[PDB]
Order: structure tokens, then sequence, then C-alpha cells
RNA sequence: UGCCUGGUGUCUUGGGUGU
């Protein structure tokens, strides 16, 4: 798993919109299968056979998650764009120019 | 101290000998035979024993140990195999040399076609460069195009008639005029052919033609024996989540080793020269191929998606290169880069630093008796608070990450440990501006630590720089050691390089506004009240705290 | 045999900048190997400045081999090198 | 850290600065050579404590060096073209 | 050719001290003849084939060196660089020891 | 760990048969050739050492660091727990023990009489020092033994080998 | 081209093979940073001004040393040793006037870069030493003589006894000792700078240290700094002129743009 | 067999030891990690002659990490064995498979098919032994033994004798 | 007593930033 945090996903794998994220924020929540391996020996149905491949929010930003799209592409899988919005206020080093 | 302990001594590299490998030196320094063209056993894990998969070859997993060293994969540095040619092919990079070999000596008896009799030979063969000796020889003897069986008394020869060679692509054709004019016959000159004789002859004519007997034998061009190199050099990619990618060479090794295959099963079957013919020649391109891809004259190798192949030549040339983009010049660790400012109220030596990359940047400070009470202090304020610090590294090496230890508190510091902490006020940086045109574009700055996220330079060293402040970005290197350090402010310093050795001329002066207010300031119809030049006075940080007249 | 006498060292008297600073560098980073300092230390903590201090003082005990082009070499001690 | 920027480096003098980063800093790492042939061919194994050189069939005259990574692969991939450079820890004149 | 370079370095008012000049022109005519700075030029030394093959014909450069057998002494500053050596030049030009008998103090 | 003063033997494409130790054929190997060289570099002999010279030496120089190491101020097992080290400890005692209970001279002027015999000797100028170790040390009594056990005797028989035996076994203390 | 050049211990400028490039790093051994534009005093003037401000006269009243700047004016008159002493010195003098004049610097250029600047020295020493008022000096001449004589032979460039080591040291500091006798000759030094005694072992003592605080450090990378410096100006800039005639002098061009001859003519 | 040797030895000492009592710390160093020790390529280093002035020499700084490196020269006794030498040895122990023989500090193992035939091993004598009818050979006899092969160890040597041929045997 | 995770493609191309 990735090393931010899931406590911010929905039921559905996908984060709600008004809800603020962090760098390395998991905003989308995605398994991909995996064949089991000899773990079936004594593990309590606790063995591991999907692995992991979320998508993390960029380190360096953050902002508060804006609106969330779900639909379906051409093959008929399920698709899914998230959009993140943040202010920014100028500061030393902003650019300007006439 | 980063390196696991090893009893072997530690020396460093005073002398680089080249030279080419023997058929005998690569079997000798193998571990495995590869011979079996699929890469995988039977696409379920544990890659096929023999194949150019082998675990014997190397570990590039972190789960797997390399079966031959037994190191993990941080620590194995690949293992060398081997791959036997059906029939010798020529090597792409030294097909002129083989063929200016050909015309050096006799295809028959293997000797030179001249000898130390003649004025001009023994003159040639007193010079001492192998290169310039080989050239003068080949002048020599090119001219002369008949073996001898006398001496010009028996000089070794076997008097027939020599040859004229012409190069096509990796083939060699000579024609003899064999016995005015008459029929004469070109055939091809076949690799083995001129491996045989090649290896005939005498270390004093190999001496004498420039190659050396120990290390670079004239036999050893023609490739017999072919060396696979560990999958650390052609190490596999992942595509996506499932599917990984195979590498080029990995794919032009399995093409040479599928010809070698079809090469031994051809020959032992049935023999239809015009079949092998074509099947030796597609196995000759396929080894040049995986050497050289931009050989003039004939088409590239090509991927299944049509980009060329990316052949082992193509990897150690160009700014991109081995040479020019690995070991010249690298990245590095330890760095930073940001947007850079003007601060009138920082001295001509200091740098203005943002606390985030202060925070993010460290320096290891080794536990003394002098700072072990601060550095303790450091250990407890934690990798997020400044001043802070971010690691503890033992004696033995190991360490000690302070973001994920739950016990802080209960750290003591021994002497001889490293505390890697925060960038600090004072602390010798390396900055730096490109393109970095001459020696003032990298000098030596004093950190201090200040809010936002910019660095901060007196405006007097933006001309050395060739810097300003309309967006431009300056790189920033930490020392990582005493002796750096030490080299840093001593040598590189900002007051130092104030004057140039270019032009023995000062490279920063007042600038801009200063310079303007330094001319208004002066002229003679300036004149202060004692309310300002109170104020004036006490400004200046040398002023000895008097006030004139 | 590769070594030149005292009598005959032909080089310059003085310690250059760059084998200062490496002799400046090699003492401090021996004291931060807790060496022992051979100057008494009044309230200093550095390393690089009790380095300084010491070869101020002309008490760093180092000594600056400088390798001729042919091979030999000239071995001078720190102590009597003259540094500005 | 490009070819200009260790230009400039040579310029000041700071030969301990440019090894640093370009040692430390960077890919640095351990090779084993034979002492005989000079190549890296030792099958090192540190935990046994057992260094051994196939082809010269030696076990005592073997050094380690550290060197850029890259060094090392660019080592591999000239001896898998037939080239065979050889390290040596002394000089023989 | 120091005239030639003088003329041409001073025609913008753009003054370069004497001795850098001097120490290209000495570098460009200390073989007897004209060696123009090229490949042409630079490649064609005894300079060892780890510093040549970094300028330019690399890989050319390191097939010679292996049919000729050459021999690179790492006397150089890019054969140190890129084996991450200390490089005999600046603060590496020398050796430090350690003063067994001013110890003795 | 220790090196040597041979160096260099760098790779090479010619094989020989004189590489393999062997006691008979007097092949030594490269680091116990008939010629070596000191600290000077000057010309120098291998060196071999019969038990009666070995153990001289060996006591000579334990007792000298034994007196040193008590200020300049004869039993073995006194003398052995002088050294340092548990395993260096044992070493010495074994070796001590071996030479004890093998000497075949214990004084000082029987083994230079023996030395002097065994050098200055017109037939055994040639011969070579492993030889005469072996003479002093395995104490044969026969020219057939001494052949026997020393194969490298028997391609020398410009040697008085049965009066140079009888008188090792004179010199010999009963 | 220029990477692997060194200065070595022994002051040579040597590549990596060790094959010598220069006998001497820019001919004088000096830095490049301690060095500044002077004017040598000899080459420039007609002969009669040369002649007014160097030559000193003992037999001729109205043309010897003022009697209010020395204090011995009196036996002073009339010496012929004394006089034998400037005679030597005014040769040496003259001497360095014809061989600038005619060797070195044909066209009277007089203003070049040279090592520890000499009127800085002087005006410190009188700001130092309060060489104001008209009181006269007790500096005899004799002491000035051998003060300036001995300077010139303390200018250490290369050490050692070799007579060639010897040869190659006094070349190396020709340009820089005719500097010195030009600012530090007697008449100068007794009328000019009104020098007294502490004031001159002073001024000799730092021009000796100031000179050897100018030499160049073995362990330059000095082709490294030529290539910058001489690249360094190329980004900032009928005959071809620029970028291209550099391109064409650095490639070795055998056929230039505009090939061109400077044929000078006979006197007449 | 016993030699004389002039052995070399690479000495690095942490700054923390330079003192005055530099060299003769150097010294004890050397002894401590040379007397006793068993190399391959040479055998067994017995004792260093001289043991208390042995030259040093200046020793290097190592660039990056402040320790000095010192190369130290010495003459030293070493033993070691050779293929097919004879040689003296006293049995240490009795087993099946064979016995075990000590020569100095180097221990023999010799396997009965190396041991004549008529030398039957007896277990049931006190001590058991390898006895013929003339001949018996127990823990603490004199032996006299070939060496046929040496096999070599990272810091130890193992030797294998036979008393098979002629004038071997109990003496 | 229920007890805590560091591991990140490659190759092309295109548009930009500072000289
Ligand atoms: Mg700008
Ligand atoms: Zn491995
Ligand atoms: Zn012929
Ligand atoms: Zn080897």
């Amino acid at each position: 798993l990735k090393h931010g945090t899931y406590e911010k996903l929905d039921e559905d794998g996908l984060i709600a919109p008004g809800v603020r994220v962090s760098g390395d924020d998991i905003i989308i929540g995605k398994t991909t299968p995996i064949p089991p391996d000899t773990e079936e020996l004594g593990q309590r149905t606790k063995y591991h056979t999907k692995r992991d491949a979320s998508t993390p929010l960029r380190s360096t930003e953050n902002g508060i998650v804006d609106q969330v799209l779900l639909t379906t592409n051409q093959e008929g899988l399920k698709f899914v764009k998230v959009r993140m919005r943040t202010t920014k206020v100028p500061q030393i080093g902003d650019k300007f120019a006439s | 101290s980063q390196f696991p302990y090893s009893s072997a001594p530690l020396r460093s590299v005073k002398e680089v000998q080249f030279g080419l490998l023997s058929p005998e030196e690569i079997r000798a320094i193998s571990v495995v035979k590869i011979e079996y063209p699929e890469i995988m056993d039977e696409s379920r894990q544990r890659p096929r024993e023999g194949g150019l998969n082998d675990p014997k070859l190397g570990s590039i997993d972190r789960n797997f140990k390399c079966q031959t060293c037994g190191e993990g994969m941080a620590e194995c540095p690949g293992h060398f195999g081997h791959m036997e040619l059906a029939k010798p092919v020529f090597h792409i990079g030294f097909i002129p040399k083989i063929k200016k070999v050909c015309e050096c000596i006799c295809m028959n008896c293997g000797k030179l076609l001249l000898d130390e009799t003649n004025p001009t030979m023994a003159q040639a063969i007193r010079i001492r460069d192998p290169k310039k000796r080989f050239n003068a020889v080949w002048q020599l003897c090119k001219t002369k195009m008949v073996c001898e069986a006398d001496a010009p008394v028996s000089r070794g020869g076997c008097g027939n008639t020599q040859p004229v060679v012409r190069k096509d692509g990796m083939k060699l054709w000579g024609t003899w005029k064999k016995s005015r004019d008459a029929q004469p016959e070109r055939k091809l000159l076949t690799p083995g052919e001129i491996l045989n004789v090649f290896k005939h002859i005498s270390p004093e004519d190999c001496f004498r033609l420039g190659f050396n007997e120990d290390y670079a034998r004239p036999e050893w061009m023609i490739i017999t024996v072919l060396p696979v190199p560990p999958p650390q050099v052609r190490p596999s990619i992942a595509m996506d989540e499932t599917t990984q990618g195979q590498d080029d060479l990995t794919h032009k090794l399995s093409d040479i080793l599928k010809a070698n295959i079809n090469v031994q099963k051809l020959e032992m079957d049935g023999s239809p020269q015009h079949i092998i013919n074509e099947v030796e020649q597609l196995l000759q391109f396929h080894v040049a191929t995986y050497m050289d891809n931009d050989i003039a004259g004939q088409p590239q190798a090509l991927q299944k998606s049509g980009r060329p192949v990316k052949a082992i030549r193509a990897r150690l040339k160009g700014k991109e290169g081995r040479l020019r983009g690995n070991l010249m010049g690298k990245r590095v660790d330890f760095s930073a880069r940001t947007v850079i400012s003007g601060d009138p109220n920082l001295e001509l030596d200091q740098v203005g630093v943002p606390i985030s990359i202060a925070k993010t940047l460290s320096y290891p400070e080794t536990v003394t008796q002098y700072n072990i009470h601060r550095l303790t202090e450091y250990v407890r304020n934690g990798p997020n608070e400044h001043p802070g610090a971010k690691y503890v590294i033992r004696d033995n090496g190991d360490r000690i990450d302070l973001r994920y230890h739950k016990r802080a508190g209960d750290i003591v510091l021994q002497y001889g440990w490293k505390v890697e902490r925060h960038l600090m006020d004072d602390d010798p940086v390396l900055f730096n501006r490109q393109p970095s045109l001459h020696k003032m574009s990298m000098m030596a700055h004093r950190v201090k630590v200040m809010p936002y996220s910019t660095f901060r330079l007196n405006l007097s060293v933006t001309s050395p720089y060739n810097a300003d402040f309309d967006g431009d970005e300056m790189n920033l290197h930490v020392p990582q050691s005493e002796e750096t350090r030490a080299e840093l402010s001593q040598l590189c310093a900002v007051p130092l390089q104030i004057v140039s050795p270019q032009s023995n001329k000062p490279v920063m002066g007042i600038v801009q506004d200063t310079l303007c207010g330094v001319r208004k300031m002066t002229l003679r119809d300036t004149f202060i009240e004692y309310e300002q030049v109170m104020n004036m006075l006490f400004w200046v940080p040398s002023w000895d705290g008097v006030v004139p007249q | 045999e590769l070594a030149i006498l005292k009598e005959e060292r032909t080089t310059t008297p003085y310690l250059t900048k760059y084998e200062r600073a490496r002799i400046l560098g090699t003492r401090a980073l021996q004291i931060s190997m807790n060496a022992p300092v051979l100057v008494d230390i009044e309230g200093e903590t550095d390393p690089l400045q009790i380095a300084m201090k010491e070869l101020s003082q002309r008490k760093i005990p180092l000594v600056i081999r400088r390798y001729l082009p042919d091979g030999s070499y000239e071995d001078w001690g720190c102590d009597e090198l003259i540094v500005d | 850290f490009g070819e200009m920027e260790r230009d400039c480096m040579i310029a000041h003098g700071a030969a301990g600065f440019l090894k640093e980063r370009l040692m430390e800093a960077s890919d640095a790492f351990r090779v084993h050579v034979c002492g005989i042939c000079g190549l890296m061919s030792v099958i090192a194994n540190l935990k046994k404590n057992q260094f051994e050189c196939r082809s010269c069939k030696n076990k005592t005259n073997i050094y380690q060096l550290h060197i850029p990574y890259a060094a090392k692969l660019l080592f591999q991939e000239l001896m898998a073209m037939n080239i065979a450079p050889r390290l040596y820890t002394e000089r023989s004149g | 050719l120091y005239k030639e370079i003088l003329n041409v370095i001073a025609f913008d008012g753009s003054y370069v001290n004497y001795r850098h000049m001097a120490l290209l022109v000495d570098v460009m005519t200390s073989r007897g003849y004209l060696m123009a700075i090229t490949r042409h030029g630079i490649n064609r030394a005894d300079t060892g084939a780890l510093m040549r093959c970094s300028f330019e014909e690399t890989v050319e450069i390191l097939f010679e060196a292996g049919a000729a057998a050459e021999l690179d002494d790492c006397r150089g500053v890019s054969e140190n660089v890129m084996l991450g050596q200390l490089a005999p030049m600046g603060t590496g030009a020398f050796d430090v020891m350690i003063d067994e008998k001013l110890l003795t103090s | 760990v220790s090196t040597s003063t041979v160096g260099a033997r760098r790779r090479r494409a010619k094989q020989q048969v004189d590489d393999e130790e062997n006691a008979t054929l007097l092949r030594l190997g490269p680091e116990f050739a008939l010629k070596q060289y000191d600290h000077d570099g000057n010309e120098h002999d291998l060196i071999a050492l019969s038990l009666s010279e070995s153990r001289l030496l060996i006591r000579e120089a334990l007792k000298a660091r034994s007196r040193a190491r008590n200020g300049g101020v004869i039993d073995d097992d006194e003398l052995a727990k002088v050294t340092s080290g548990a395993v260096a400890n044992g070493v010495v005692k074994k070796t001590l023990d071996y030479l004890n209970t093998f000497a075949r001279f214990k004084d000082e002027e029987t083994c230079t009489a023996v030395d002097q015999l065994l050098h200055n000797s017109s037939d055994c100028s040639v011969l070579h020092p492993f030889e005469i170790a072996q003479l002093s040390s395995l104490g044969c009594e026969d020219v057939d033994e001494a052949i026997t056990l020393i194969p490298s005797l028997a391609a020398k028989k410009e040697v008085n080998l049965q009066r140079i035996l009888d008188e090792l076994n004179r010199l010999e203390d009963p | 081209a220029l990477e692997d050049i060194m200065v070595h211990y022994d002051g040579t400028t040597r590549n990596s093979l060790g094959d010598i490039i220069q006998f001497l790093y820019g001919e004088d051994g000096l830095d490049g940073t301690q060095v500044e534009r002077q004017t040598i005093d000899t080459i420039p003037g007609s002969d009669k001004a040369f002649h007014k401000r160097y030559y000193v006269d003992l037999m001729d009243e109205k043309n010897s040393i003022k009697p209010d700047v020395i204090e011995y004016a009196a036996d002073i008159l009339g010496d012929v040793e004394l006089q034998k002493e400037l005679n030597s010195e005014y040769e040496q003098l003259v001497s360095d006037r014809k061989f600038l004049r005619e060797i070195v610097f044909v066209n009277g250029d007089h203003n070049w870069p040279l090592p520890v600047n000499l009127r800085r020295i002087i005006q410190n020493a009188q700001q130092i030493f309060h060489l104001d008022r008209a009181k006269a000096s007790d500096l005899t001449i004799p002491e000035i003589i051998h003060g300036v004589r001995d300077l010139c032979k303390k200018l250490f460039v290369l050490r050692g006894e070799n007579e060639l080591i010897k040869e190659a040291q006094q070349n190396a500091t020709s340009l820089f000792q005719c500097l010195v006798r030009a600012r530090l000759a007697t008449r100068r030094i007794l009328e000019e700078f009104r020098l007294n005694r502490d004031a001159f072992e002073w001024v000799l003592g730092t021009i000796e240290a100031q000179f050897q605080r100018s030499l160049v450090h073995p362990g330059e990378m000095v082709g490294v700094i030529a290539a910058q410096s001489i690249g360094e100006p190329a980004t900032q800039m009928n005959v071809t002129l620029g970028v291209p005639r550099l391109k064409e002098i650095l490639n070795v061009a055998k056929n230039i743009k505009t090939p061109a001859l400077t044929v000078y003519l006979d006197r007449e | 067999m016993f030699f004389l040797k002039d052995l070399s030895l690479i000495l690095t000492l942490h700054p923390s030891y330079f003192g005055p009592q530099m060299n003769q710390y150097l010294r004890e160093k050397l002894l401590t990690d040379v007397e006793g020790t068993c190399t391959g390529q040479f055998g067994y280093i017995v004792t260093v002659l001289d043991g208390m002035n042995i030259d040093v020499g200046k020793g290097r700084i190592i660039p990056g990490s402040g320790s000095a490196e010192f190369e130290v020269k010495y003459r030293a006794v070493v033993w070691k064995p050779f293929k097919g030498e004879v040689v003296d040895a006293i049995v240490s122990n009795v087993s099946p498979i064979g016995f075990f023989a000590d020569v100095g500090p180097l221990n023999v193992f010799v396997s009965t098919r190396l041991i004549p035939d008529n030398l039957v091993y007896n277990p049931s004598n006190s001590p058991p032994a390898y006895m013929s009818n003339d001949e018996l050979i127990t823990k603490g006899s004199k032996v006299r033994l070939k060496v046929v092969g040496t096999r070599t160890d990272v810091n130890e040597i193992y030797a294998i004798g036979s008393i098979k041929e002629d004038f071997l045997g109990a003496i």
C-alpha cells in the first residue's frame, strides 16, 4: 500500500467533494487482482489477493476536492475524474509583467 | 562506511590496461552457458536455468539473492555468462583493421610480406608507438603484392600471389590474379579462414604489426564466443501493473541465440550451401547490430514498434550517453533550486535560505564532547522543529529515522555517532547559476535562514552570476564533510573571488540604485541635518561610535 | 632514492592556499574524530576554528609531501612552512 | 552537476568537493578486482568471508575499490563488446 | 598566432590578461606544428584513452585502445573524475603524512 | 593479509609445470624461490631453518621480548605465556612442544658446528637449503634411508652422504 | 584541450604526460590577480628630462642634491668614491632605458601590468611615518644604493643555487627590477619622496614581502582558467572579425576568408 | 618446514591514538595481529624477530576518513608444509576412520586407506590404537609420516599424511 | 490488550523558463 492515508475515501473508493486534501493523500482507491499464494495454509481469510494501484495526490499540492465525476469509458468500464481546487495568493517570488 | 565490511584491502586505481578478451578468458570468467532462447521457464516464475535470465547471472529483485555470490541486490555486481557461436563472425568494430592486417601479411604462410633486410622496413620497426608502427608497416607492405618463397635463401614465405581485399558491408572479397591478362577469381574471405590464418602469426610478427602478444592478439578480433552481460546491464521495466517489458539488449540476445540454434540445426541435418550462406549471414547481421546499429550502407535493425534497436554503441555516445551523461556529469543529492530575490540587508557572502529548504537539506555532524549537549537538543526537537535533526547514524552505519521513532527522547548519543542536523546559520554552501561560463559562477556563501520561498542575494554578486530577479533560478549544493566544508570556506568563498584573473580587475562593484544614490549623495550641494546623520551613522556596522565634526 | 634531502629542498618555503585548505580540512576532521588537541582552547567549539588556531601557532602535527613531476618528492613539516 | 560545473570546480582547485559530489552525493559503489587478471570477476561472498577469481584460480591477491556505479556499468558494457579494461592498483612503468 | 588572437579579442575594447593567451598559443604550437583545437588535433596526442574518449569519438577511441593494448596511467583529471578518485590537482596535488616526531611533544 | 616483497605477476598466456608445490621436485613456488629480495632490494637467498636453528631463534626472540617487557631485568610454559593472544599462546605452545620433543640439537655450539659442516663443505656448496634443513631435521641414519626420504639427494651423488650422516650422529647428543 | 594543464612545484607548466608547455607560468611566474597597471619611468621623456631627473653630480654644486633635504650636505661635495657609486647607479639606469626602449617596448608604451604597486607603498610610507615638513633626511646615499641593489636580488621566483636556475631567476624579474630601479632612484628618494631611514627599510621589506605574496601557487589549474578567460568574452561579442574569425583561428583553417599581407616599405 | 621471510603489513590507525606513544602501540598491534595467525599463502607465522625495533615509517592520511595508513616491514619465522614431505609427528587421536597427528600447529589426518594393512585398528585396546604384530601406534606415539595433500581454508590449513611407504609409521 | 505500510515505468514527442 501507499504510505499516504486511505481514511478520506468513501465506500466506492472515491473521495467526496468538499474534503480538504494534502500531499500524498489517496484520492482514488483502486486494486488489481493477484494470484493467491499458499497463505491459505493457516490464514483466517486474511491473505493478500489484490495489489494496490491507488492514485495519490501530488506531494507538493493540496486543496479542496471540488468535483468528482464518475462515468463509463468507450469499453464499458468505470472511469473517474477528480478535480481539486485551491487559491493562490501573490507572495515573494511570483512573476508579474506589464 | 555505508558499505558492509569486507576483509579485502581498499586501494585506488593507478592504471587501466586495455586489450581484447580471448575466448579462453571469456569461458574462464563466465559462470553459466546460455543456450535456450526462451526467457521464461513456463511463465510460472523461476526463470529457466541456462536461459537469458538465469539466476546465476545475478539478482535484480529485492527478495531474491544471487545464486553465485549470495549477496543482495544492493551488493551483487552481476556475473557474466558466455554463448558459444556455431560459426565465427566478424567484430563490427574491427573490420577495417582486419582488412589492413590481411593486406599486411600473406594469406597462406601467415608471415609478413617484408623483412628487416629492407632499410625502410627496419626504420619503421625501430619506432615505438604501436599505432604509428602499424601504419608505417602497412604503408610499406601494401605495395608488396606477392609473397616470396625465396629471399628478395628462403624467407619462410610460400611464393603465392597476394590477393587484393575489398570491403562490402560485413563481407570481405579477396581477388587473386591467378595465372598477359587472364581470368582472375574473387572469392569470399570467410571469418573462419581469416581466423585460422591469424592463429599462425608468429609472436615476433604480431609485435611488428603493433599488436600485443599478451593483451591484444590479432585473431581475437573475430568473435567465436560471445559474453552475455548480466541483467544489471539490461534491466527489465514494468510498463504497467501486470506486464513487464524486456530490454532491447535482451531481445537482441534472444535473436542472436535463435540464429545460433538455427545454424547448429541446419549444419547437422542437411547442407545446401545457399541456405547455409543465408543463415550464417543472418547470424553475422544480428551479432553486428547487437553492438552497432548505425552501420552506414545497410538498413538498421528495427523493433516491432518500428523504432531502431538501441545498440550498445549508441549507449555510450552523445550528450545523453554514458560518458557525457553519467560519468563526466551526473545528478547529485543534497541540492536545492528555487527563484532568487534581492536583499539589500544581507552581507556580501550571505545567502537567504527558505525554512523548508533548510529543513529538507541536512549536514551530518559528528558527535563530540564539544557539541553533545547541543546535538541532543537537536535530536529532541525532531525533524519538524527548527533547529532539528533528521537522522542519527551509529558507528556501524545504521540509520535511525526520527520521523518513525516513538522514543526519540530515549536516545542517548555516543561519541563518534553522526547526527544529520538541519541546515543552520553560517553553514558554507556552494551556490551556482547556469550556464557556468567562468569560475565566479560557483561561489560559496554563508547560510541565513529566512521566511518565504526564494533565495536571497546581496545585489553586488548579481554581476559575476549574470543574474537578475525577473525569474532566474540558482542551484545550491550542501557539503557533507569537514574536509569539504573547509575547502569551500577557504577556496571558493565570495570575498576571495572579488578580483578576477581574467583581467586583474574586480568583478563586483556598486550597482543600480546604490550607484545612482552614491552619485546623488556625494554631490557638492548635498547637506544633511544632525538627526539624519545620527541615523545614517548608526546604520554603518563598522562605525566606531565617534561622530565626525 | 625518491625522497629529497632536507638540505637540497628547492620548493617554495610558504604554505600554498591549496595546502592550507587541505591541512585545515584534515585537521578539523581529525579533531572531530576525537584526536588530541595540541593547543589550549579558551571557549572554542568548532573543529575548523580549533584547526585554524592550531595552524596559527604552528602546532599542527602533519607533514606535506610535495610531488615533483618526475616522481620524487619533498617532505615539509607544517611547523616549518611559513603561513600568511 | 554537469560538465561546466565540473570545470568550474577544477578551476577553483577543490578536488575533495568534486570527489564528494560525484561519489558520496551520487552513485557510489564497491567492487572487488583480482590482483592478477585485473578484471571485476571476483566472486565475493562477504558473509562467508571468501573471495575467489575462477579465471586466475587465486584466493589472496584481491582488492576492493570505490568507483561510481556508472563506471562499473561502463566497464561491463565494454566487456560485453569483447574489450577488456583491466584495473590495476600499482604502476609498472 | 598571439597577435591574431589579441586582435580578435581586443577589437570590441575587451581586455584579457596576457598569460592566458600565452598559454593557449604555447599549447597550440608545442609539438612543432600547429595543433588545431578539434578532435583531429586533441585526440591525436599520447594522452590516456579514457581522457581522450570523454571528448569526442568515444567508441572508436575505445576500440582503437583495445586493439592496440593501450595503457592509461590515470594521471589526468578526467580519468580520476570518472573513477571517483582524488584528482592530482589543487588540493589533491600532494599528500599529507602524520608527523610522529612532532607528536612526541 | 601480509604481503610478500614479490609483487606484479600479471596475466600472461603461457602455463608452466614448475608452479605446483612439490617437495620431492624442489618446486617451492614463487614466494619460496631460491632468490629473494630484502627491504633494500638486494639479492637474497632462501633461508630455510632446521628444528635446531628454529628452536634457537624462537627461544632467543621470546626471551628477548620477555626481558624487554619487564624492563631488562627460561621455562617454556612461562615463555609461551609471555606472548599475547589466546590463539597465539596456543600456537606458540604447540610449536615449542614440537621443537622440544624433537630437538636434535639443544645447544648453540652443536647447532653452529652442524651448520658449519652443512654449509662450508665442498659437497654441500651445491646442496639446496631445503635439503640441508631436511637432513639436519629428520635425523636420518642411512644413505638409502636418506635417499628414500629425500628424493632430491638421489640425483646428487657427488655428496659424501654416509660420512656426513655419521658426523651428524656423532654431533647428535646421545 | 586545456583541462589537464597545471603549474607544478618547480614552476613549470606541464600537461598530464609531463610534457613542458611553459618553463615559467606567464613567463614571469605571477598570478593573474596580483598585477596592476604601472608606469615604468625610464622609458618616456627626452634625454634631457631623463638626465635632469636621475643624474646626481657631487662635484658641481648647483647640480647636486639640495642641502635642505639632507643633514649631511656639508661632507658630500668633493667625495670621489660616492661619485663612483652614483655613476654606477646612473649607468645601470641608462642600460635599463636602452633595454626597455630598443628591445622590449619599441613603440614606447610605458603603462603595463606589473606586480606590487610601488606608488601605493610609497604613499603608505609617507602617511605612516609623517614624511611631511621641511625636515632633512638622515638617509645616506650608500645606504640607498646598497639597499636597492640588495633588494633586486631577493625577489625569488625560483629557488636553488644552480647556474641555469640563477639565469632563469634573473630573466624572470627583468621588467620588475627596471620598474623598482626607476622608482627608487637616489635623487627621487631624497627629493621627490623625502623618505628617511625607517621609511626606507619599511619600503624595502614591504616590496619584498608583497612580491613573495604575488607569485603563483603550485597546483593552479591554469589551463582551465585560461580556457574560461578566453571563452567568456566570446559569449559577449574589410577583414573578418568576431566569432567567425576566432573559429578560423582555432580550427587552423587552411583557406581563411580574407587573406591579406602587410607589406612595409623601406625608409626612403 | 621453517623459514625466514621478509613480510609487510598495512596497518590503519584511528585518529584517537595520535599521541606520543603511537609507534609502540603500532608495534604491539602488529604483534597481536600477526603472531599465531595462519595464512594459506605462507602457512603459520610463529614469531617476529626484533619485535621491539621494527621500522614503521611515516603514515599517510587517508583522504576523507582521517585515519592514517602505515606500511610495516618485518622479518618473521614461518612454517609451511609441502606436498611430498616426510616429517615427525605425535598422534593426537585414534578413530576407526583414521588417526589424527599434530605437526606443530598443524593437525594432520591420516585415513585408513593410507595406512599399512597389518596395522589393524584395535578398539578393545586401552587406549584404542592401530596395531600390528611389532607395531602399536596410539595416542601420544611418535610417528613419521609423509604429507601428501594440503587443503587451504580461510585462516586454516588441512594436511593429509600417509605411512604406507618405507621408513614410515611408528618411530 | 487489539495493534501500523514506504515502493515507483520507459521510450518518444510537443510546448514552455532563464540565460
Ligand atoms: Mg532574467
Ligand atoms: Zn551475484
Ligand atoms: Zn606466403
Ligand atoms: Zn583474476
